[PDB]
């Protein structure tokens, strides 16, 4: 759902979200995170 | 962004606020108008069901597929508020174009907005223009909740799992002229909204 995504970042303890590989840890160009 | 068959000229998401009947404030969230990206590294973030991104990249052409990273400008207040999106495509050949916008959460399609639009001859080219296309309510509600978030790093963590898929079809052929896979962060810059364009491969 929507709020689950938001609650996850607000309160780390009761976080209920599918674990995924962070974007920063994938095979992506160095310029992909440089604004 | 674009091939020799269809070029993207303008993309814009905005909030328009009407003060009095003669005064309008417009704020742009993102606007349009580098190294390549392995499309396998991002399949999980977009729908892979019947007609998903894996399917479409096989279908071709591979030069027509793009990943756009947006740094969104969320620096605005929030009556008479209009949430919109403007887009424009230019071609050298006439067509009946179909535009697909999928709002996705954790790779799951949340809402599809589908639009059919015809060309108009302009300066020896064929222009397709969606003017002030309403943002669906999920999107308005989503923007609102990002704003209630105290910190502009919390926003980033949340946006990590939110993507937009934009696909332009030739309605007669069923050929893809443009695909844009959109990834999202909030702007840190004093210059406002920014973007990186990468083509997808592999
Ligand atoms: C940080 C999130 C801000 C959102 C960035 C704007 C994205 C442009 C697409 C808006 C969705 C239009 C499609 C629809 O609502 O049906």
């Amino acid at each position: 759902d929507l709020e689950a995504l938001f609650n996850a970042v607000m309160n780390p303890k009761t976080a209920n979200v599918p674990q995924t590989v962070p974007m920063r840890l994938r095979k992506l160009p160095d310029s992909f995170f440089k604004p | 962004i674009g091939t020799t068959k269809l070029r993207l000229v303008e993309f814009s998401a905005f909030l328009e606020q009407q003060r009095d009947p003669d005064s309008y404030n417009k704020h742009l969230f993102v606007h349009i108008g580098l190294e390549s990206v392995d499309i396998r590294q991002i399949y999980d973030k977009f729908p892979e069901k019947k007609g998903g991104l894996k399917e479409l990249f096989g279908k071709g052409p591979q030069n027509a597929f793009f990943l756009v990273k947006f740094w969104a400008d969320l620096n605005c207040n929030i009556a008479g508020a209009f949430y919109g999106v403007t887009s424009q495509y230019e071609s050298s050949e006439n067509m009946t174009v179909t535009c697909s916008t999928k709002v996705c959460s954790f790779g799951k399609q949340v809402v599809e907005k589908v639009e059919t639009e015809y060309a108009r001859f302009e300066n020896g080219r064929f222009v397709y223009r969606i003017n002030r296309s309403p943002m669906c309510e999920y999107m308005i509600n989503f923007i609102h909740k990002l704003k209630h978030l105290p910190e502009k790093y919390m926003m980033n963590s949340v946006l990590e799992n939110f993507t937009i898929l934009l696909v332009v079809t030739n309605r007669d052929t069923q050929e893809t002229l443009l695909c844009m896979a959109c990834v999202f962060e909030v702007s840190n810059s004093e210059h406002g909204a920014q973007h990186h364009i990468h083509r997808l491969v592999k």
